[PDB]
RNA sequence: GGUCCGGACACCAUGACUGACAGAUUGAAAGCUCUUUCUCGAUUUGGUGGUUGGUGGUGCAUGGCCGUUCUUAGUUGGUG
């Protein structure tokens, strides 16, 4: 029934198992060091996280 | 817990970023300016630098208590392990974020864009900034969008000294016609005491000791 | 209003249950089982008895 | 026993200030202090496309974060460490003690 | 070895039932299925599947 | 005594022990302390039916003629900032599995309906 | 939303006790991290109803709903759950 | 192809309304629907307003970001 059909399909791996922690998007996701931020999320939050553009 | 130092630093950065985002969304009317996170192993103190500590704290420190409890619950801290202090920003005119929020307030109120940005420019310049640049872009007049720029004083754009001397802020305003973007840039003054601006002079400014 | 249909009032005054009552460990007296053509179905549980 | 003080930071100036404070405390106490041991710096690099879409020339932002680590070896059974550790603090630097 | 799934076993049972409930002269009733990854086993030969 | 009953069943409802369909199952479990009934119930088979189980399970009863008052006696109606009963529903029967407020009045009504029976 | 009365009771009890409530915007999580028994969807919908009725102040940031109890909310909640007027949430204390 | 409402809040109503054995049904152990009558019982259900969601349209309504004009040396007041 509904209980065993609403989200039956597993989501343990693949693009659909992850998302940016700000916009919840599955595209262009950085997973290095557990950032879990999209490539657009990170460009905005980098200064706060502590990533600087040295060279 | 046992975690690599790289992951510890990354987690600290992520926590600081999320806290800053949440606080700027919550205490915007409170004249929020910034947040500093001191995450010592024993307790995590969080300094909320704002212009109105009275409003930030609220009645008998109830809003601050709510915020600390909420932060603890959100980030899975222990009761009393995370704690917030409020703090009053010395010079509100030299803080880009506060000026951006004030311009936001004026525009939502309905003040003419030219009048509002000129008032903000005058206040910032009187506050002691070397230079100021305010840009307001969007559907200001008519269907076609335009950008209005107001510049006073001297302002630098390129090089490392930008990171030390320039303070920027960006905000958005939702009016009937659409979204209007506000950008504020302030060039802080050379403050040897290190209170109103960077302690070190500009790299190309050679100062002579009078004989 | 079928609640009254699972109770037979004897002329003397006491009552007798007209439906096979359930025997599940959790749900017991009170809850009744349906009078299906060939089976009897617990409503509060599964407990199908043929 | 050997007490290991490990100091980590992302900025060199506060880390060196804290190190110098701790060495000064140990020397003042007259302890067997082992000079600041400088671990190789860890550089975490993230290279990303500047554009939020797929249009334009392919330009990349090269963000990087640096982590610096310092070790201090102490031969101190007495109660002096708590004093030295507690007196000297500085934001941005995280310290921890191990009983090696 | 990893194990056939419950839907697959149900399909096997349905096809076997359809084959059983049909005379040799005529063809078994169509069994419609979405399972395109089901293995064709000797239990399956003789039936007709949509 | 109506006030004492109201005070008791208010806390009963708050504790979620206040309960036809539910009342039958309640007195089948015998957790019921008493049942409040109405004489306006036109159903001849239901009227006697309910007291059959009540007496059989030894759960004496209180009878209040009309049903709209017992409907009011639950807190299930919306008020005009003054407790104004509005849009009440028939409550031909009810059960109290757990006790409520008005402790002294609760003792009083327990003694009353245990002695007069 | 169709929610059991007991589930609403636990949600409301936690909300009154704490004065604040946090819930990830994850309609599918079956266990709200702080509240036991109820699911994230039930908590989200209950507190969204409270916000709609103006008993709670709502904020959103980074896929996390944040909710703060108001004065109308404290009045309504004390009346609903039937507490003594002396009890108050930890925030007010 | 099929399922759920995850349609807040307000107003007006008419055991209001959930759920699941088994047969049929379905790609389906989907109580989706039809056979069957059991079960929680004010949360729901219907309508009217109002919301909510949308990788739906419009980048020729917009914000932010990026690319390019343009990696060249180019640009602007004040008082005359």
């Amino acid at each position: 029934g509904f209980q065993n059909l609403w989200f039956s399909h597993p989501r343990k791996f693949g693009p659909g198992s992850r998302s940016c922690r700000v916009c919840a998007g599955h595209h262009g996701l950085i997973r290095k060091y557990g950032l879990d931020l999209c490539r657009r999320c990170f460009r905005e939050q980098a200064r706060d996280i502590g990533f600087k553009k040295l060279d | 817990q046992n975690v690599t130092k790289k992951k510890k630093a990354v987690i600290g950065g992520i926590f600081k970023a999320e806290l800053n985002n949440f606080l700027m969304k919550e205490l915007a009317e409170d004249g929020y300016s910034g947040v500093e996170v001191r995450s010592t192993p024993a307790r995590a103190e969080v300094i909320i630098m704002a212009t109105r500590t009275q409003n930030v704290l609220g009645e008998r420190g109830r809003r601050i208590k709510e915020l600390t409890s909420v932060v603890q619950k959100r980030f899975g801290f222990e009761e009393g392990s995370v704690e917030l202090y409020a703090e009053k920003v010395s010079n509100r005119g030299l803080c880009a974020v506060a000026q951006c929020e004030s311009l936001r307030y004026k525009l939502v109120g309905g003040l003419a864009v030219r009048r509002a940005c000129y008032g903000v420019l005058r206040f910032i310049m009187e506050s002691g900034a070397q230079g100021v640049e305010v840009i307001v872009s969007g559907k200001l007049r008519g269907q076609r969008a335009k950008a209005m720029k107001f510049v006073d004083g001297l302002m630098i754009h390129s090089g490392h000294p930008v990171n030390d001397y320039i303070q920027q802020a960006v905000r958005h305003v939702q009016l009937r016609q659409g979204v209007i973007g506000i950008k504020v840039k302030i060039m802080l003054p050379y403050d040897p005491r290190g209170q109103n601006g960077p302690r070190n002079a500009l790299p190309d400014h050679v100062q002579i000791v009078e004989p | 209003l079928a609640v009254l249909k699972y109770y037979k009032i004897d002329e003397n005054g006491k009552i007798t249950r007209l439906r096979k009552e359930c025997q599940q460990p959790s749900c017991g007296g009170g809850v009744f089982m349906a009078q299906h053509a060939n089976r009897h179905y617990c409503g509060r549980c599964h407990d199908t008895l043929v | 026993h050997r007490i290991r003080l490990t100091l980590t930071s992302q900025n060199v100036k506060p880390l060196e200030k804290v190190c110098a404070q701790l060495i000064d405390g140990a020397k003042n106490e007259h302890l067997i202090v082992k000079g600041p041991i400088r671990m190789p710096t860890k550089v975490l690099r993230i290279t990303t496309r500047k554009t939020p879409c797929g249009e334009g020339s392919k330009t990349w932002d090269r963000f990087q974060m640096r982590i610096h680590k310092r070790l201090i070896n102490l031969h101190a059974p007495a109660e002096v460490l708590r004093q030295i550790t507690s007196i000297s603090i500085e934001p941005g630097v995280d310290i921890e003690v191990t009983r090696a | 070895d990893r194990g056939l799934k419950r839907k697959h076993l149900a399909l096997i049972a349905k096809v076997q039932k359809a084959k059983k409930a049909a005379g040799v002269l005529e063809k078994p009733a169509t069994v419609k299925t979405h399972l395109r990854d089901m293995i064709i086993l000797p239990e399956l030969v003789g039936g007709v599947i949509g | 005594k109506e006030g004492a009953l109201r005070a008791v069943l208010r806390a009963a409802h708050h504790a979620d022990g206040l309960a036809l369909h539910e009342t039958c199952k309640a007195l089948d479990k015998r957790e019921a302390h008493f049942c409040v009934l109405a004489e306006n119930c036109d159903e001849p088979q239901y009227v006697k039916l309910v007291e059959t189980l009540c007496a059989e399970h030894q759960i004496p009863l209180i009878k209040v003629a009309d049903k709209k008052i017992i409907g009011e006696y639950c807190g299930l109606c919306k008020y005009d900032k003054e407790g104004k009963a509005r849009k009440v529903v028939g409550c031909s029967s009810a059960v109290v599995t757990n006790w409520g407020n008005e402790e002294q009045g609760r003792a009083i009504l327990t003694d009353y309906f245990a002695s007069k029976n | 939303m169709f929610i059991p009365k007991s589930h609403t009771k636990l949600i409301y009890e936690y909300l009154f006790n704490e004065g604040v409530t946090v819930a990830k915007k994850d309609f599918n999580a079956k266990t709200h991290p702080n509240i036991e028994g109820v699911s994230n969807l039930e908590v989200i919908k209950t507190l969204k109803s409270l916000a709609s009725r103006e008993l709670v102040k709502e904020q959103f940031a980074w896929r996390h709903y944040y909710w703060y109890l108001t004065d109308a909310g404290i009045l309504y909640l004390r009346e609903y759950l039937a507490l003594p007027a002396e009890i108050v949430p930890a925030t007010i204390k």
